[PDB]
DNA sequence: TGGAGTACAAGTGTGAGGAAAAGTAGTTGGGACGAAAGCAGTTGAA
DNA sequence: TTCAACTGCTTTCGCATCCCAACTACTTTTCCTCACACTTGTACTCCA
């Protein structure tokens, strides 16, 4: 195999300022994850996950899932966000994990 | 005098058993490396408070904002008093606003009154000479310097009966040539970016440049930052850049290049130690002592270090230890981009056994990195040590004593909006939150008021009844559509998944609704294999996984138990996934893709190889 | 009780950057068993 | 009638200048990841 190709295959720099998230709605505009997958967070692990991190009164658990139901479209089901119109990234930082980081 | 020199240079590296021996063959310890030998030496600070008031480079031309010596005034000199402790440094708003004594540790005194002397320029470097023994007496004179002038400050007797210090100044010489002088040493002697020449002071403030200069100019060394210090009291000075260091001593016309370090290091620091002998040199790479030489006064290249860090801003200062049998330099180097310091251990004997001993370092304040140090002379085994510091993008100075024996306003600048009808109509949601939690607490406790009873047992026997014909409706789809050619929700029913109250029940109630479907179209993945995911650990069950959370929010929580059950009683319902078909739905569209591409992704498409 | 100017963000093209393991750039090392005899036609000068 | 070089012969078998390489450099092969300047409305009041 060429260098590049393989410099590109051998894995040096770890994934940083978003390339994942990038990578992730770059695949979702090449082959579609609607009408055959469900993109649906399971938010009620992650916050669960993330009370789990700081050791909080569960009470935050209870609250955040509150918090999310009063700002957000179609309550669950937690949008996972395919890009094919704009090589741009997303201004408005539409990804759903990314969003509950802010909840 | 040991045997291991070049006479050009002399080496006691880092921990590489250094180069002599006499062999001195006296049965007490037969060997006289430069390496000495005793225990250890840990340090301890004493934090304590003394006074207060594009990023990708670094100004070199910018040097301190501070300064910390014993000053002994005029008046001293007919009367019997003998050395006053001071600290003048900048302030106010871009760094021009220019302003004592022990009780135990150095603090700010009674009267404490800052003696504001104003410019219009802003400060670059505060430094005093320091002293000289063969002089006598102390100098009570004080050189600053600023981007548009040269200032040099008079401290004319300093007040007991009040703690104020008076002070008077000279006449502040602008710019004749337009470029930016860099530092000042007296032992208006300066150095400007590429040419020296030596100042005259006066004694009368009631109302310059000599006829002697030099120049140092390289047209190849690039950085802008020069240093100026007179050596070994024959009217010798040494001028430094980053690459070379000249000796030139005016009394006759006589210079010479010493140093040249262009090839692998760079000049970094110089501090003048008040040893009028030994004067240590930061390189790169390297800690050099070189010292004076008694026949020629001229550099006595003493035991240097190899420091291991390499960095573009190191500073160093250095504080003498005096006992009676031999002189310690201890060598602290400090950096401005992280946290550190870093020390070395020297000894001197009366037959200019340099020696070597070992090194450490210790940590500083989270907050900032570290611009300006300096050892308080203390007016003059248990080593002890004392100094400050000062920490850059912070406008605070504390006080440190060595012995031998992280909030950013960034986050409180992106809430708390001072919009007083916008406060409650946003606290309206916390206070929002008063109400629906409290059912919450109090609906299910209407199921703690209930305890495995028939009454609830007909109601998971109608649970599962809207599981069985849901799923018996919810299959009946999937295989008319099943030619579908190129999962679900399980949060139909909202009817109930609510108020059912038992958690072992219902575990071995969907594990009743496993055994039911034998028949095809119809797989599960199974939660005790994959509920271990949140404690990290081996968790072979759904119910020994309440087990743990059960002793783990007993003091958090009041009365702890049903807001851990919703939660257990979330998470099974929270993955609601069970609604895989059999295996024959994704392995029919396995084979549909790859007829769908050519024939040249066939042999790419093999999984299952060794 | 409509219009004149105008910052906040939704939204659209231009190249510029990033990395690696392959190859190629100048010096220095190094490759190479023979100091035999009486004798004769030509040939020295007398 | 002689001096001085040209002269073939001692045994009897078998033994016996051109090329290469070294290490450290610098470079190319390309493919992948995003930003920087432009623009219309909308918002907050602006002067009528």
């Amino acid at each position: 195999l060429p260098n590049y190709y393989v410099s590109i295959l051998e894995g040096s720099i770890s994934p940083f300022n978003g390339q994942l998230y990038n990578k992730i709605a770059l695949t979702c505009g090449m082959i579609h994850f609607k009408e055959f997958f469900n993109s649906e967070i399971s938010c009620q692990g992650l916050l669960l996950k993330l009370v789990m991190q700081c050791a909080l009164p569960p009470e935050f658990y209870f609250y955040t899932k509150q918090v999310i139901e009063f700002e957000e479209t179609d309550i669950r089901n937690l949008t996972l966000w395919e890009r094919t119109d704009e090589r741009h990234t997303g201004r408005v930082s539409n990804h759903a994990e990314l969003r509950v980081l802010s909840y | 005098l040991g045997v291991g020199v070049q006479g050009a240079s002399l080496y006691c590296p880092q921990e590489n058993y250094t180069t002599k021996k006499q062999e001195k063959p006296q049965w007490l310890r037969p060997v006289d490396d430069t390496l000495a030998e005793d225990a250890l030496d840990l340090h301890i600070v004493v934090k304590s408070l003394l006074c207060d008031t594009d990023a990708f480079f670094w100004d070199p031309t910018v040097a301190n904002r501070l300064d910390s010596q014993y000053i002994q005034t005029a008046s001293d000199l007919r009367n019997y008093r003998d050395g006053t402790e001071i600290i003048a440094y900048a302030s106010g708003k871009t760094g021009s606003v220019l302003n004592l004594t022990r009780q135990n540790t150095l603090h700010l005194n009674r009267h404490n009154n800052v003696t504001s002397i104003e410019l219009h320029s802003p400060i670059k470097s505060i430094k005093i000479p320091g002293a000289s023994e063969s002089i006598g007496r102390r100098s009570n004179l004080v050189g600053i310097i600023t981007e548009n002038s040269f200032q040099i400050f008079r401290i004319e007797s300093v007040h007991s009966r009040s703690c104020d210090v008076m002070v008077s100044s000279s006449e502040p010489l602008y710019f004749v040539e337009i470029d930016d002088l860099q530092v000042v040493d007296f032992a208006a002697i300066i150095d400007i970016k590429g040419n020296w020449s030596i100042g005259r002071i006066p004694k009368n403030f009631n109302n310059l440049i000599d006829n002697l200069h030099g120049t140092i100019f390289d047209p190849e060394e690039l950085s802008s930052w020069k240093r100026i210090e007179w050596f070994s009291h024959f009217q010798k000075i040494l001028v430094f850049d980053r690459s070379k260091m000249i000796e030139i001593d005016f009394m006759n016309n006589w210079q010479t290049e010493v140093v040249q370090a262009k090839a692998w290091s760079n000049i970094r620091d110089y501090k003048r130690i008040d040893d009028k002998n030994g004067i240590l040199l930061t390189s790169r790479e390297i800690i050099i002592v070189g010292a004076s030489e008694s026949n020629d006064p001229v550099r006595r290249i003493s035991w240097k270090h190899d420091l291991d860090p390499d960095d573009t801003t190191l500073r160093i200062t250095v504080q003498k230890v005096k006992k009676p049998d031999h002189i310690l330099l201890v060598a602290f180097v400090y950096s401005m981009r992280h946290k550190r310091i870093y020390m070395h251990v020297f000894s001197h004997r009366k037959a200019n056994l340099f020696q070597s001993l070992g090194c450490s370092t210790v940590l500083e304040i989270p907050g900032g990195t570290p611009t300006g140090i300096e050892t308080i002379l203390t007016l003059d085994f248990e080593l002890v040590v004392d100094f400050l510091v000062k920490l850059r993008n912070s406008s605070e100075v504390y006080y440190y004593a060595l012995s031998n024996t992280v909030d950013h306003p960034e986050w409180a600048s992106l809430f708390n909006n001072a919009d007083e009808r916008e406060k409650e109509s946003i606290g309206a949601l916390v206070s929002q939150i008063k109400l629906k939690e409290r059912e919450r607490i109090s609906r299910v406790q209407n199921l703690i008021e209930h305890e495995n009873s028939h009454d609830e047992d007909k109601y998971l026997q109608d649970l599962g009844y809207r599981l069985s014909i849901a799923t018996n409706e919810l299959l009946e789809s999937w295989q008319k559509t099943k030619d579908e050619s190129i999962h679900s929700k399980l949060k139909n029913l909202l009817e109930n998944s609510d108020s059912f109250a038992s958690i072992p029940e219902f575990s071995s109630l969907l594990d009743q609704f496993f055994q039911y479907y034998q028949d095809q179209d119809v797989t599960f993945i199974g939660f005790e294999k994959l509920l271990h995911l949140f404690l990290h650990e081996d968790v072979p069950g759904l119910d020994i996984f309440y087990n743990k959370l059960l002793q783990c929010w007993v003091l958090v929580s009041p009365q702890a138990e049903l807001l851990t059950k919703e939660i257990v009683k979330d998470i099974i319902w929270s993955l609601a996934r069970l609604e895989k078909p059999s295996l024959f739905e994704p392995i029919q569209n396995e084979i549909s893709r790859s007829l769908s591409g050519p024939y040249q992704d066939i042999i790419s498409s093999w999984d299952m190889d060794d």
